[PDB]
């Protein structure tokens, strides 16, 4: 215990900067009301959908690996697997908007933001949580009640249905592999905008460019690889290295306020008057 | 002669107020001071009023 | 709450749902101000106390105002952009047009506005350097060491020594432009004359740019 | 001789001016009133906020009840407030979105409002058909309008960008009389509560005591460096306040006629917006470029509080008739009644 | 200028139905709420609904409440009243009320001609004085009471005066207790306090003779008095 203690330390480190990066994103759209836009709308959304992690997500999974065993009840850790997963879902799915809305915003400057009002932003958010909701939520806490029952040991948890290469293939692709491909897609458009307008009239363009999209694929591919290869496969991943890649998932809820929040200026000047003229 | 008239229209302005009667600076000075003090008790904001005859509780 | 001033707050609801409604007609639409001298032909550039002209470019709606040193240039503190409109035909008022084009660069509430710049008059400027005339170097002592003349050209041709004659009142604007602003706002030269019809598509060009600077300033990609 | 001999003429009558002015400075306000108590920290906080502008408010002028009071914006809306319980009591479509001033009429049934179309647009209120009408265009300023004060039901003095003051009378539409004498653009216009004199400051850095039933201007004050664009009168009559873009307020006296204090301090580099007094005038407060209001001792030349609740420049300002209200506009599309 | 035309009535036999209809010209009908007053050939004044500017907010008297119904059409300019299963308690004269609502505004102040219909925890306005012989020249008092305190918190007491002359429309003549409205002369005046009231008419002269009504607004249902007859000598 005296050096295992500091991947508990290392944690809850991590975790901290991540309950206190994504308040600090909401009390920036209050305390200034320039702030109050309708672009700002899906960082206050993204932000909502990270501090589920922080506060719940990381805390009930750092005594995963602490204890290295489950020390709740068997109807606790489905809410935990249905709170934990849809959140997640509902961080790349806002970052999905973001990415539409950013390309509309740069293709289209006269005729987007003039349409896009508060009851079209409404939406925007709403299937960002609905389909968030709708595709994880029923299918962990209504998958021993349907099909067969309970099938994970008493000392484990997992969503149970890994196994199955049916829709955990499906539902890879379906939150993660689909919308990497439009965030890639939209965001090299994106750049292709910023180079035509300079040979019209390239420095800051690739350094955010990359840092959105590494921060994002770096984060998470490691996770959706291992969960593709217990499809077919039973036991050929270490528990040392699953781990590894579960909780890589949670470092992009630590980076969002910083890649998507602290680009804008405005942004940056709150935080600092919050964090330091406290 | 519009420059002849500007300045002759100038000097009848200024010999108008030139000449007029003036109090000292000492008489003006407490003339808005006891000014204040004859209603320092009707202004709300240098004496606060209750908030039961406050119309903006 | 009595039963009056229950109606009463019903009436102020109606009012905000009045009010809002046209403040999203009011976002839809770009504000355009128009400066110029006397000489500068202004009111010839788009063809359609104050006055306002409308116009539509791809399906846009753009306000341009004209009035007519200057107090009231707080008011135009939210516009999109300024169109400023020169003689450059007229080389006595260029250098009075170069200081008027100063005090608009340098303003305080002009510190992020971008300025589109109209050299109106650009086919008679031809005929006074073509033709005989009045020396242009006589006016402005520094033409005549011309310098880097066509330093690149776009024209498909047009006496090519009129070419420089347009670069160097070109230059004399965007040299003053450049000395001061970090950035934060660009100015768009442009020759135009009385028989242009391309001016509205000009603005709309330019505008979509100014936005679009503003909308990758947010997002760091500038 | 001619140009030549008149200048001199005028250089010695603006020497004896000096002269008789420096002959009545027997002591300094500010000397005399250091015998009297301050007023201390003056808290005053925000009470509720008005919300409805979608744009920079430029102008606000309270009713004569102190309830009602109409806002100016550059949305082209003219908004009559019920500040007690905020509720918007009119809504006024203008046809120019151009406003720098606005108006309420002592008696309630007219507001005023003007700006770059040069016209002073006045609306009757309360009138049968439930809505609110022009009822008069008043034309005839050749510059911006830039502030308007109604004398009563048919007579109104404008402020223009032409170096002009008009006097109106609404039913005819005709300029009853001209003020000419200033040199720059007269900014701002305050009357006297006995209507008989008012005050305007302009760009000259100049202000001037004129008589409404005469036309000529009866005093010239010139203490300023920059451009005036605020001014009041005291509650007496005989005095008034100017704010000017130099980052000072001074304070002018008629009988006097020179400058008694001068309100400046060395954290202060903005102008002044707008200015208005107290109901018994020991409190002066001035709207400043740097987002607050400062309230200023009018006596005692000392800072006494700063009122900050926008984070706009502060364009505008109000004190009602009886005292018990303050109200803020300012270029964030808010208004806040303070107490 | 102002006018409220009605339209329909006749006789209709028990248990039918009928929809009064009412044409407003001359002023901005959409920002204007709107009220249905009868009036019974042996009986006073009475209320039965109200619409709002804007369709929003509809009250209904109790005695039609469910099978009265009340609607508007602002394009049209004009209001209906649907009324249903009919019985011989609504044979009277139904008029059309204009009423506007912000800060000094004057509700109640226009009424219209009515429809002669004929089939085959509430306020108590108490009118003591039925008939008063009056003559001219004199000055003449009338005191209305009611069962509750009509002035409310906000300073505000809602009492309201009506003038029935002989073959007329009800006109407003003072509203909230104190002010006069538009049109009426200087004579008329009001004062009182809570659950005391008292209108007052100095130096009194022709047309002005009639019905006169004391109406309160402080809390729907709308109830008004007995009335105050006045005749000559
Ligand atoms: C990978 C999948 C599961 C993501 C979940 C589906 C939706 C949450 C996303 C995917 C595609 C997005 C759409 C992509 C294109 C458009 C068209 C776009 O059209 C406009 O720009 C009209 C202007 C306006 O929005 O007012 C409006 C947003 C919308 C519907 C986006 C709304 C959000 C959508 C439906
Ligand atoms: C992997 N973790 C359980 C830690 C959080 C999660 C999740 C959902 O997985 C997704 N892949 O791409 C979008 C959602």
């Amino acid at each position: 215990v005296w050096q295992v203690v500091f991947i508990a330390f290392l944690t809850g480190i991590l975790a901290l900067v991540t309950i206190i990066g994504n308040i600090l994103v909401i009390v920036s759209f209050k305390v200034n009301k320039q702030l109050k836009t309708v672009n700002n709308y899906f960082l206050l959304s993204l932000a909502c959908a990270d501090l589920i992690i922080g506060v719940i997500s990381m805390n009930l999974f750092t005594t995963y690996i602490i204890m290295n065993r489950w020390a709740l009840g068997n109807l606790a850790c489905d809410l935990w697997l249905a709170i934990d997963y849809v959140a997640s879902n509902a961080s790349v799915m806002n970052l999905l908007v973001i990415s539409f809305d950013r390309y509309f915003s740069i293709t289209r400057p006269l005729t987007y933001r003039a349409k896009r009002t508060t009851k079209r932003a409404g939406v925007m958010i709403g299937l960002a949580w609905v389909i968030s909701f709708v595709l994880w939520a029923p299918a962990i806490l209504f998958w021993q009640y349907f099909v067969g029952k309970r099938t994970v040991p008493p000392g484990e948890c997992f969503i149970q249905f890994l196994s199955e290469p049916t829709i955990t293939f499906g539902t890879a692709i379906a939150a993660f592999y689909m919308p990497v491909t439009i965030m890639t897609i939209l965001y090299w458009r994106i750049y292709k905008e910023t180079e035509k307008r300079t040979k019209e009239l390239e420095k800051k363009a690739a350094q955010t460019l990359s840092a959105i999209l590494l921060a994002f694929i770096i984060t998470w591919t490691p996770y959706n690889i291992m969960v593709l290869v217990n499809t077919f496969c039973d036991s050929c991943i270490p528990k040392t290295f699953w781990n590894l890649g579960y909780w890589l998932c949670y470092i992009n809820s630590t980076v969002n306020p910083v890649c998507y929040a602290l680009c804008n200026k405005t942004f940056r000047t709150t935080f600092k008057m919050l964090l330091l003229c406290q | 002669t519009a420059s002849i008239a500007q300045a002759r229209k100038l000097v009848e302005q200024l010999k108008m107020e030139a000449n007029i009667d003036r109090i000292k600076v000492s008489k003006a000075a407490a003339d808005l001071m006891a000014y204040c003090e004859a209603h320092a008790k009707e202004d709300p904001l240098l004496t606060p009023v209750p908030a039961s005859e406050n119309p903006f509780r | 709450v009595s039963a009056e001033d229950k109606a009463a707050a019903e009436r102020s609801k109606m009012i905000d749902k009045n009010l809002r409604e046209d403040g999203e007609k009011a976002r839809r639409t770009l504000r355009l101000l128009l400066l110029g001298a006397d000489n500068s032909g202004k009111s010839t550039i788009v063809k359609q106390g104050i006055f306002e002209t409308k116009f539509q470019v791809d399906k846009v709606n753009f306000h341009m105002f004209d009035v007519g040193r200057r107090k009231w240039i707080q008011c135009f503190n939210d516009v999109t952009a300024i169109i400023f409109v020169v003689d450059s035909s007229d080389y006595n008022r260029l250098q009075e047009a170069l200081n008027d084009f100063k005090s608009i660069w340098n303003n305080r509430w002009l510190r992020t506005i971008s300025v589109i710049l109209f050299l109106n008059k650009q086919d008679l400027l031809a005929e006074k350097v073509l033709a005989g005339k009045s020396k242009i170097e006589d006016y402005f002592p520094e033409f005549a060491r011309y310098t880097t003349p066509e330093d690149a050209t776009p024209e498909p041709g047009e006496d090519p020594r009129v070419t420089r004659a347009k670069y160097f009142i070109r230059k004399e604007f965007v040299d003053i432009s450049t000395a001061s602003g970090d950035g934060r706002h660009i100015c768009y030269p442009h020759f135009t004359c009385a028989v242009d019809t391309e001016n509205a598509r000009r603005i709309f060009n330019d505008c979509k740019d100014i936005i679009l600077q503003m909308n990758l300033r947010e997002y760091n990609l500038v | 001789s001619e140009l030549d001999q008149l200048r001199q003429e005028a250089e010695q009558l603006k020497n004896q001016i000096r002269d008789a002015r420096k002959a009545c400075a027997d002591a300094t306000l500010s000397q005399i009133t250091n015998n009297i108590d301050p007023v201390g920290r003056i808290q005053m906080r925000t009470r509720r906020t008005l919300r409805g502008h979608l744009a920079k408010i430029y102008a606000m002028h309270w009713g004569t009840d102190s309830r009602l009071l109409v806002s100016a914006s550059q949305d082209g809306k003219l908004i009559i407030w019920d500040s007690y319980t905020t509720n918007k009591v009119h809504a006024i479509p203008l046809r120019s979105s151009w406003v720098m001033t606005c108006a309420y009429a002592p008696s309630g049934n007219y507001v005023a409002c003007g700006g770059l179309d040069n016209i002073c647009s006045i609306y009757n209120l309360k009138t049968r058909e439930g809505n609110v009408r022009v009822s008069r265009e008043l034309a005839g300023h050749t510059g911006y309008l830039s502030c308007c004060r109604f004398l009563d039901d048919n007579q109104i003095v404008t402020s223009s960008g032409d170096t002009t003051c008009a006097l109106w009378d609404i039913e005819t539409g005709q300029q009853t009389t001209t003020f000419t004498g200033h040199t720059g653009d007269v900014m701002s216009l305050s009357l006297a509560p006995d209507t008989r004199l008012f005050v305007s400051g302009a760009c000259d850095a100049s202000a001037k005591l004129w008589d409404v039933r005469e036309g000529m201007c009866r005093q010239t004050f010139t203490g300023h460096e920059s451009d005036i664009n605020a001014i009041c009168f005291f509650p007496n009559g005989n005095a008034f306040a100017t704010g000017s873009d130099d980052a000072t307020c001074r304070l002018f006296d008629l009988r006097a006629d020179q400058e008694l204090m001068t309100y400046s301090h060395d954290n202060i580099i903005c102008g002044i917006t707008s200015v208005s007094f107290s109901k018994s005038g020991r409190l002066l407060l001035a709207g400043y470029d740097d987002f607050n209001c400062n309230v200023w001792d009018a006596l005692k030349a000392d800072r006494a509080g700063v009122l900050a609740g926008h984070d706009n420049r502060v364009s505008c300002l109000g004190v009602t008739d009886d005292g018990m209200a303050v109200a803020t506009g300012s270029w964030d599309s808010f208004l806040k009644i303070w107490n | 200028d102002v006018q409220l035309v009605e339209s329909g009535g006749g006789l209709v036999q028990p248990g039918g139905s009928r929809k009064l209809s009412c044409s407003a010209s001359g002023f901005a009908f959409s920002s204007f709420g709107m009220h249905w007053v009868r009036q019974a050939p042996e009986k006073g004044l009475e209320w039965v609904a109200y619409i709002s500017s804007g369709s929003g907010t509809i009250y209904y008297a109790d005695t039609v409440k469910g099978r009265f119904t009340i609607s508007r059409d602002d394009p049209k300019n004009t209001l209906f009243l649907q009324m249903t299963s009919l019985r011989s308690e609504d044979t009277a004269m139904y008029y059309c009320v204009r009423s506007i609502y912000y800060y000094g505004s004057s509700p109640f102040d226009f009424w219209g001609q009515g429809t002669t219909l004929t089939v085959s925890s509430d306020i108590v306005m108490t009118q003591a004085t039925s008939s008063v012989p009056v003559t001219p020249g004199e000055s003449v008092s009338i005191s209305c009471r009611s069962s509750k305190s009509l002035l409310h918190s906000n300073g505000n007491t809602y009492l309201y005066w009506f003038l029935q002359r002989p073959g007329q429309s009800p006109q407003l003549l003072i509203y909230r207790m104190s002010n006069l409205a538009s049109g009426v002369p200087d004579r008329f005046s009001g004062s009182g306090s809570g659950t005391a009231f008292t209108l007052t008419i100095s130096r009194l002269e022709a047309e002005d003779v009639g019905v006169y009504y004391c109406m309160q607004h402080l809390e729907y249902p709308l109830t008004f008095g007995a009335g105050t007859k006045l005749e000559l000598k």
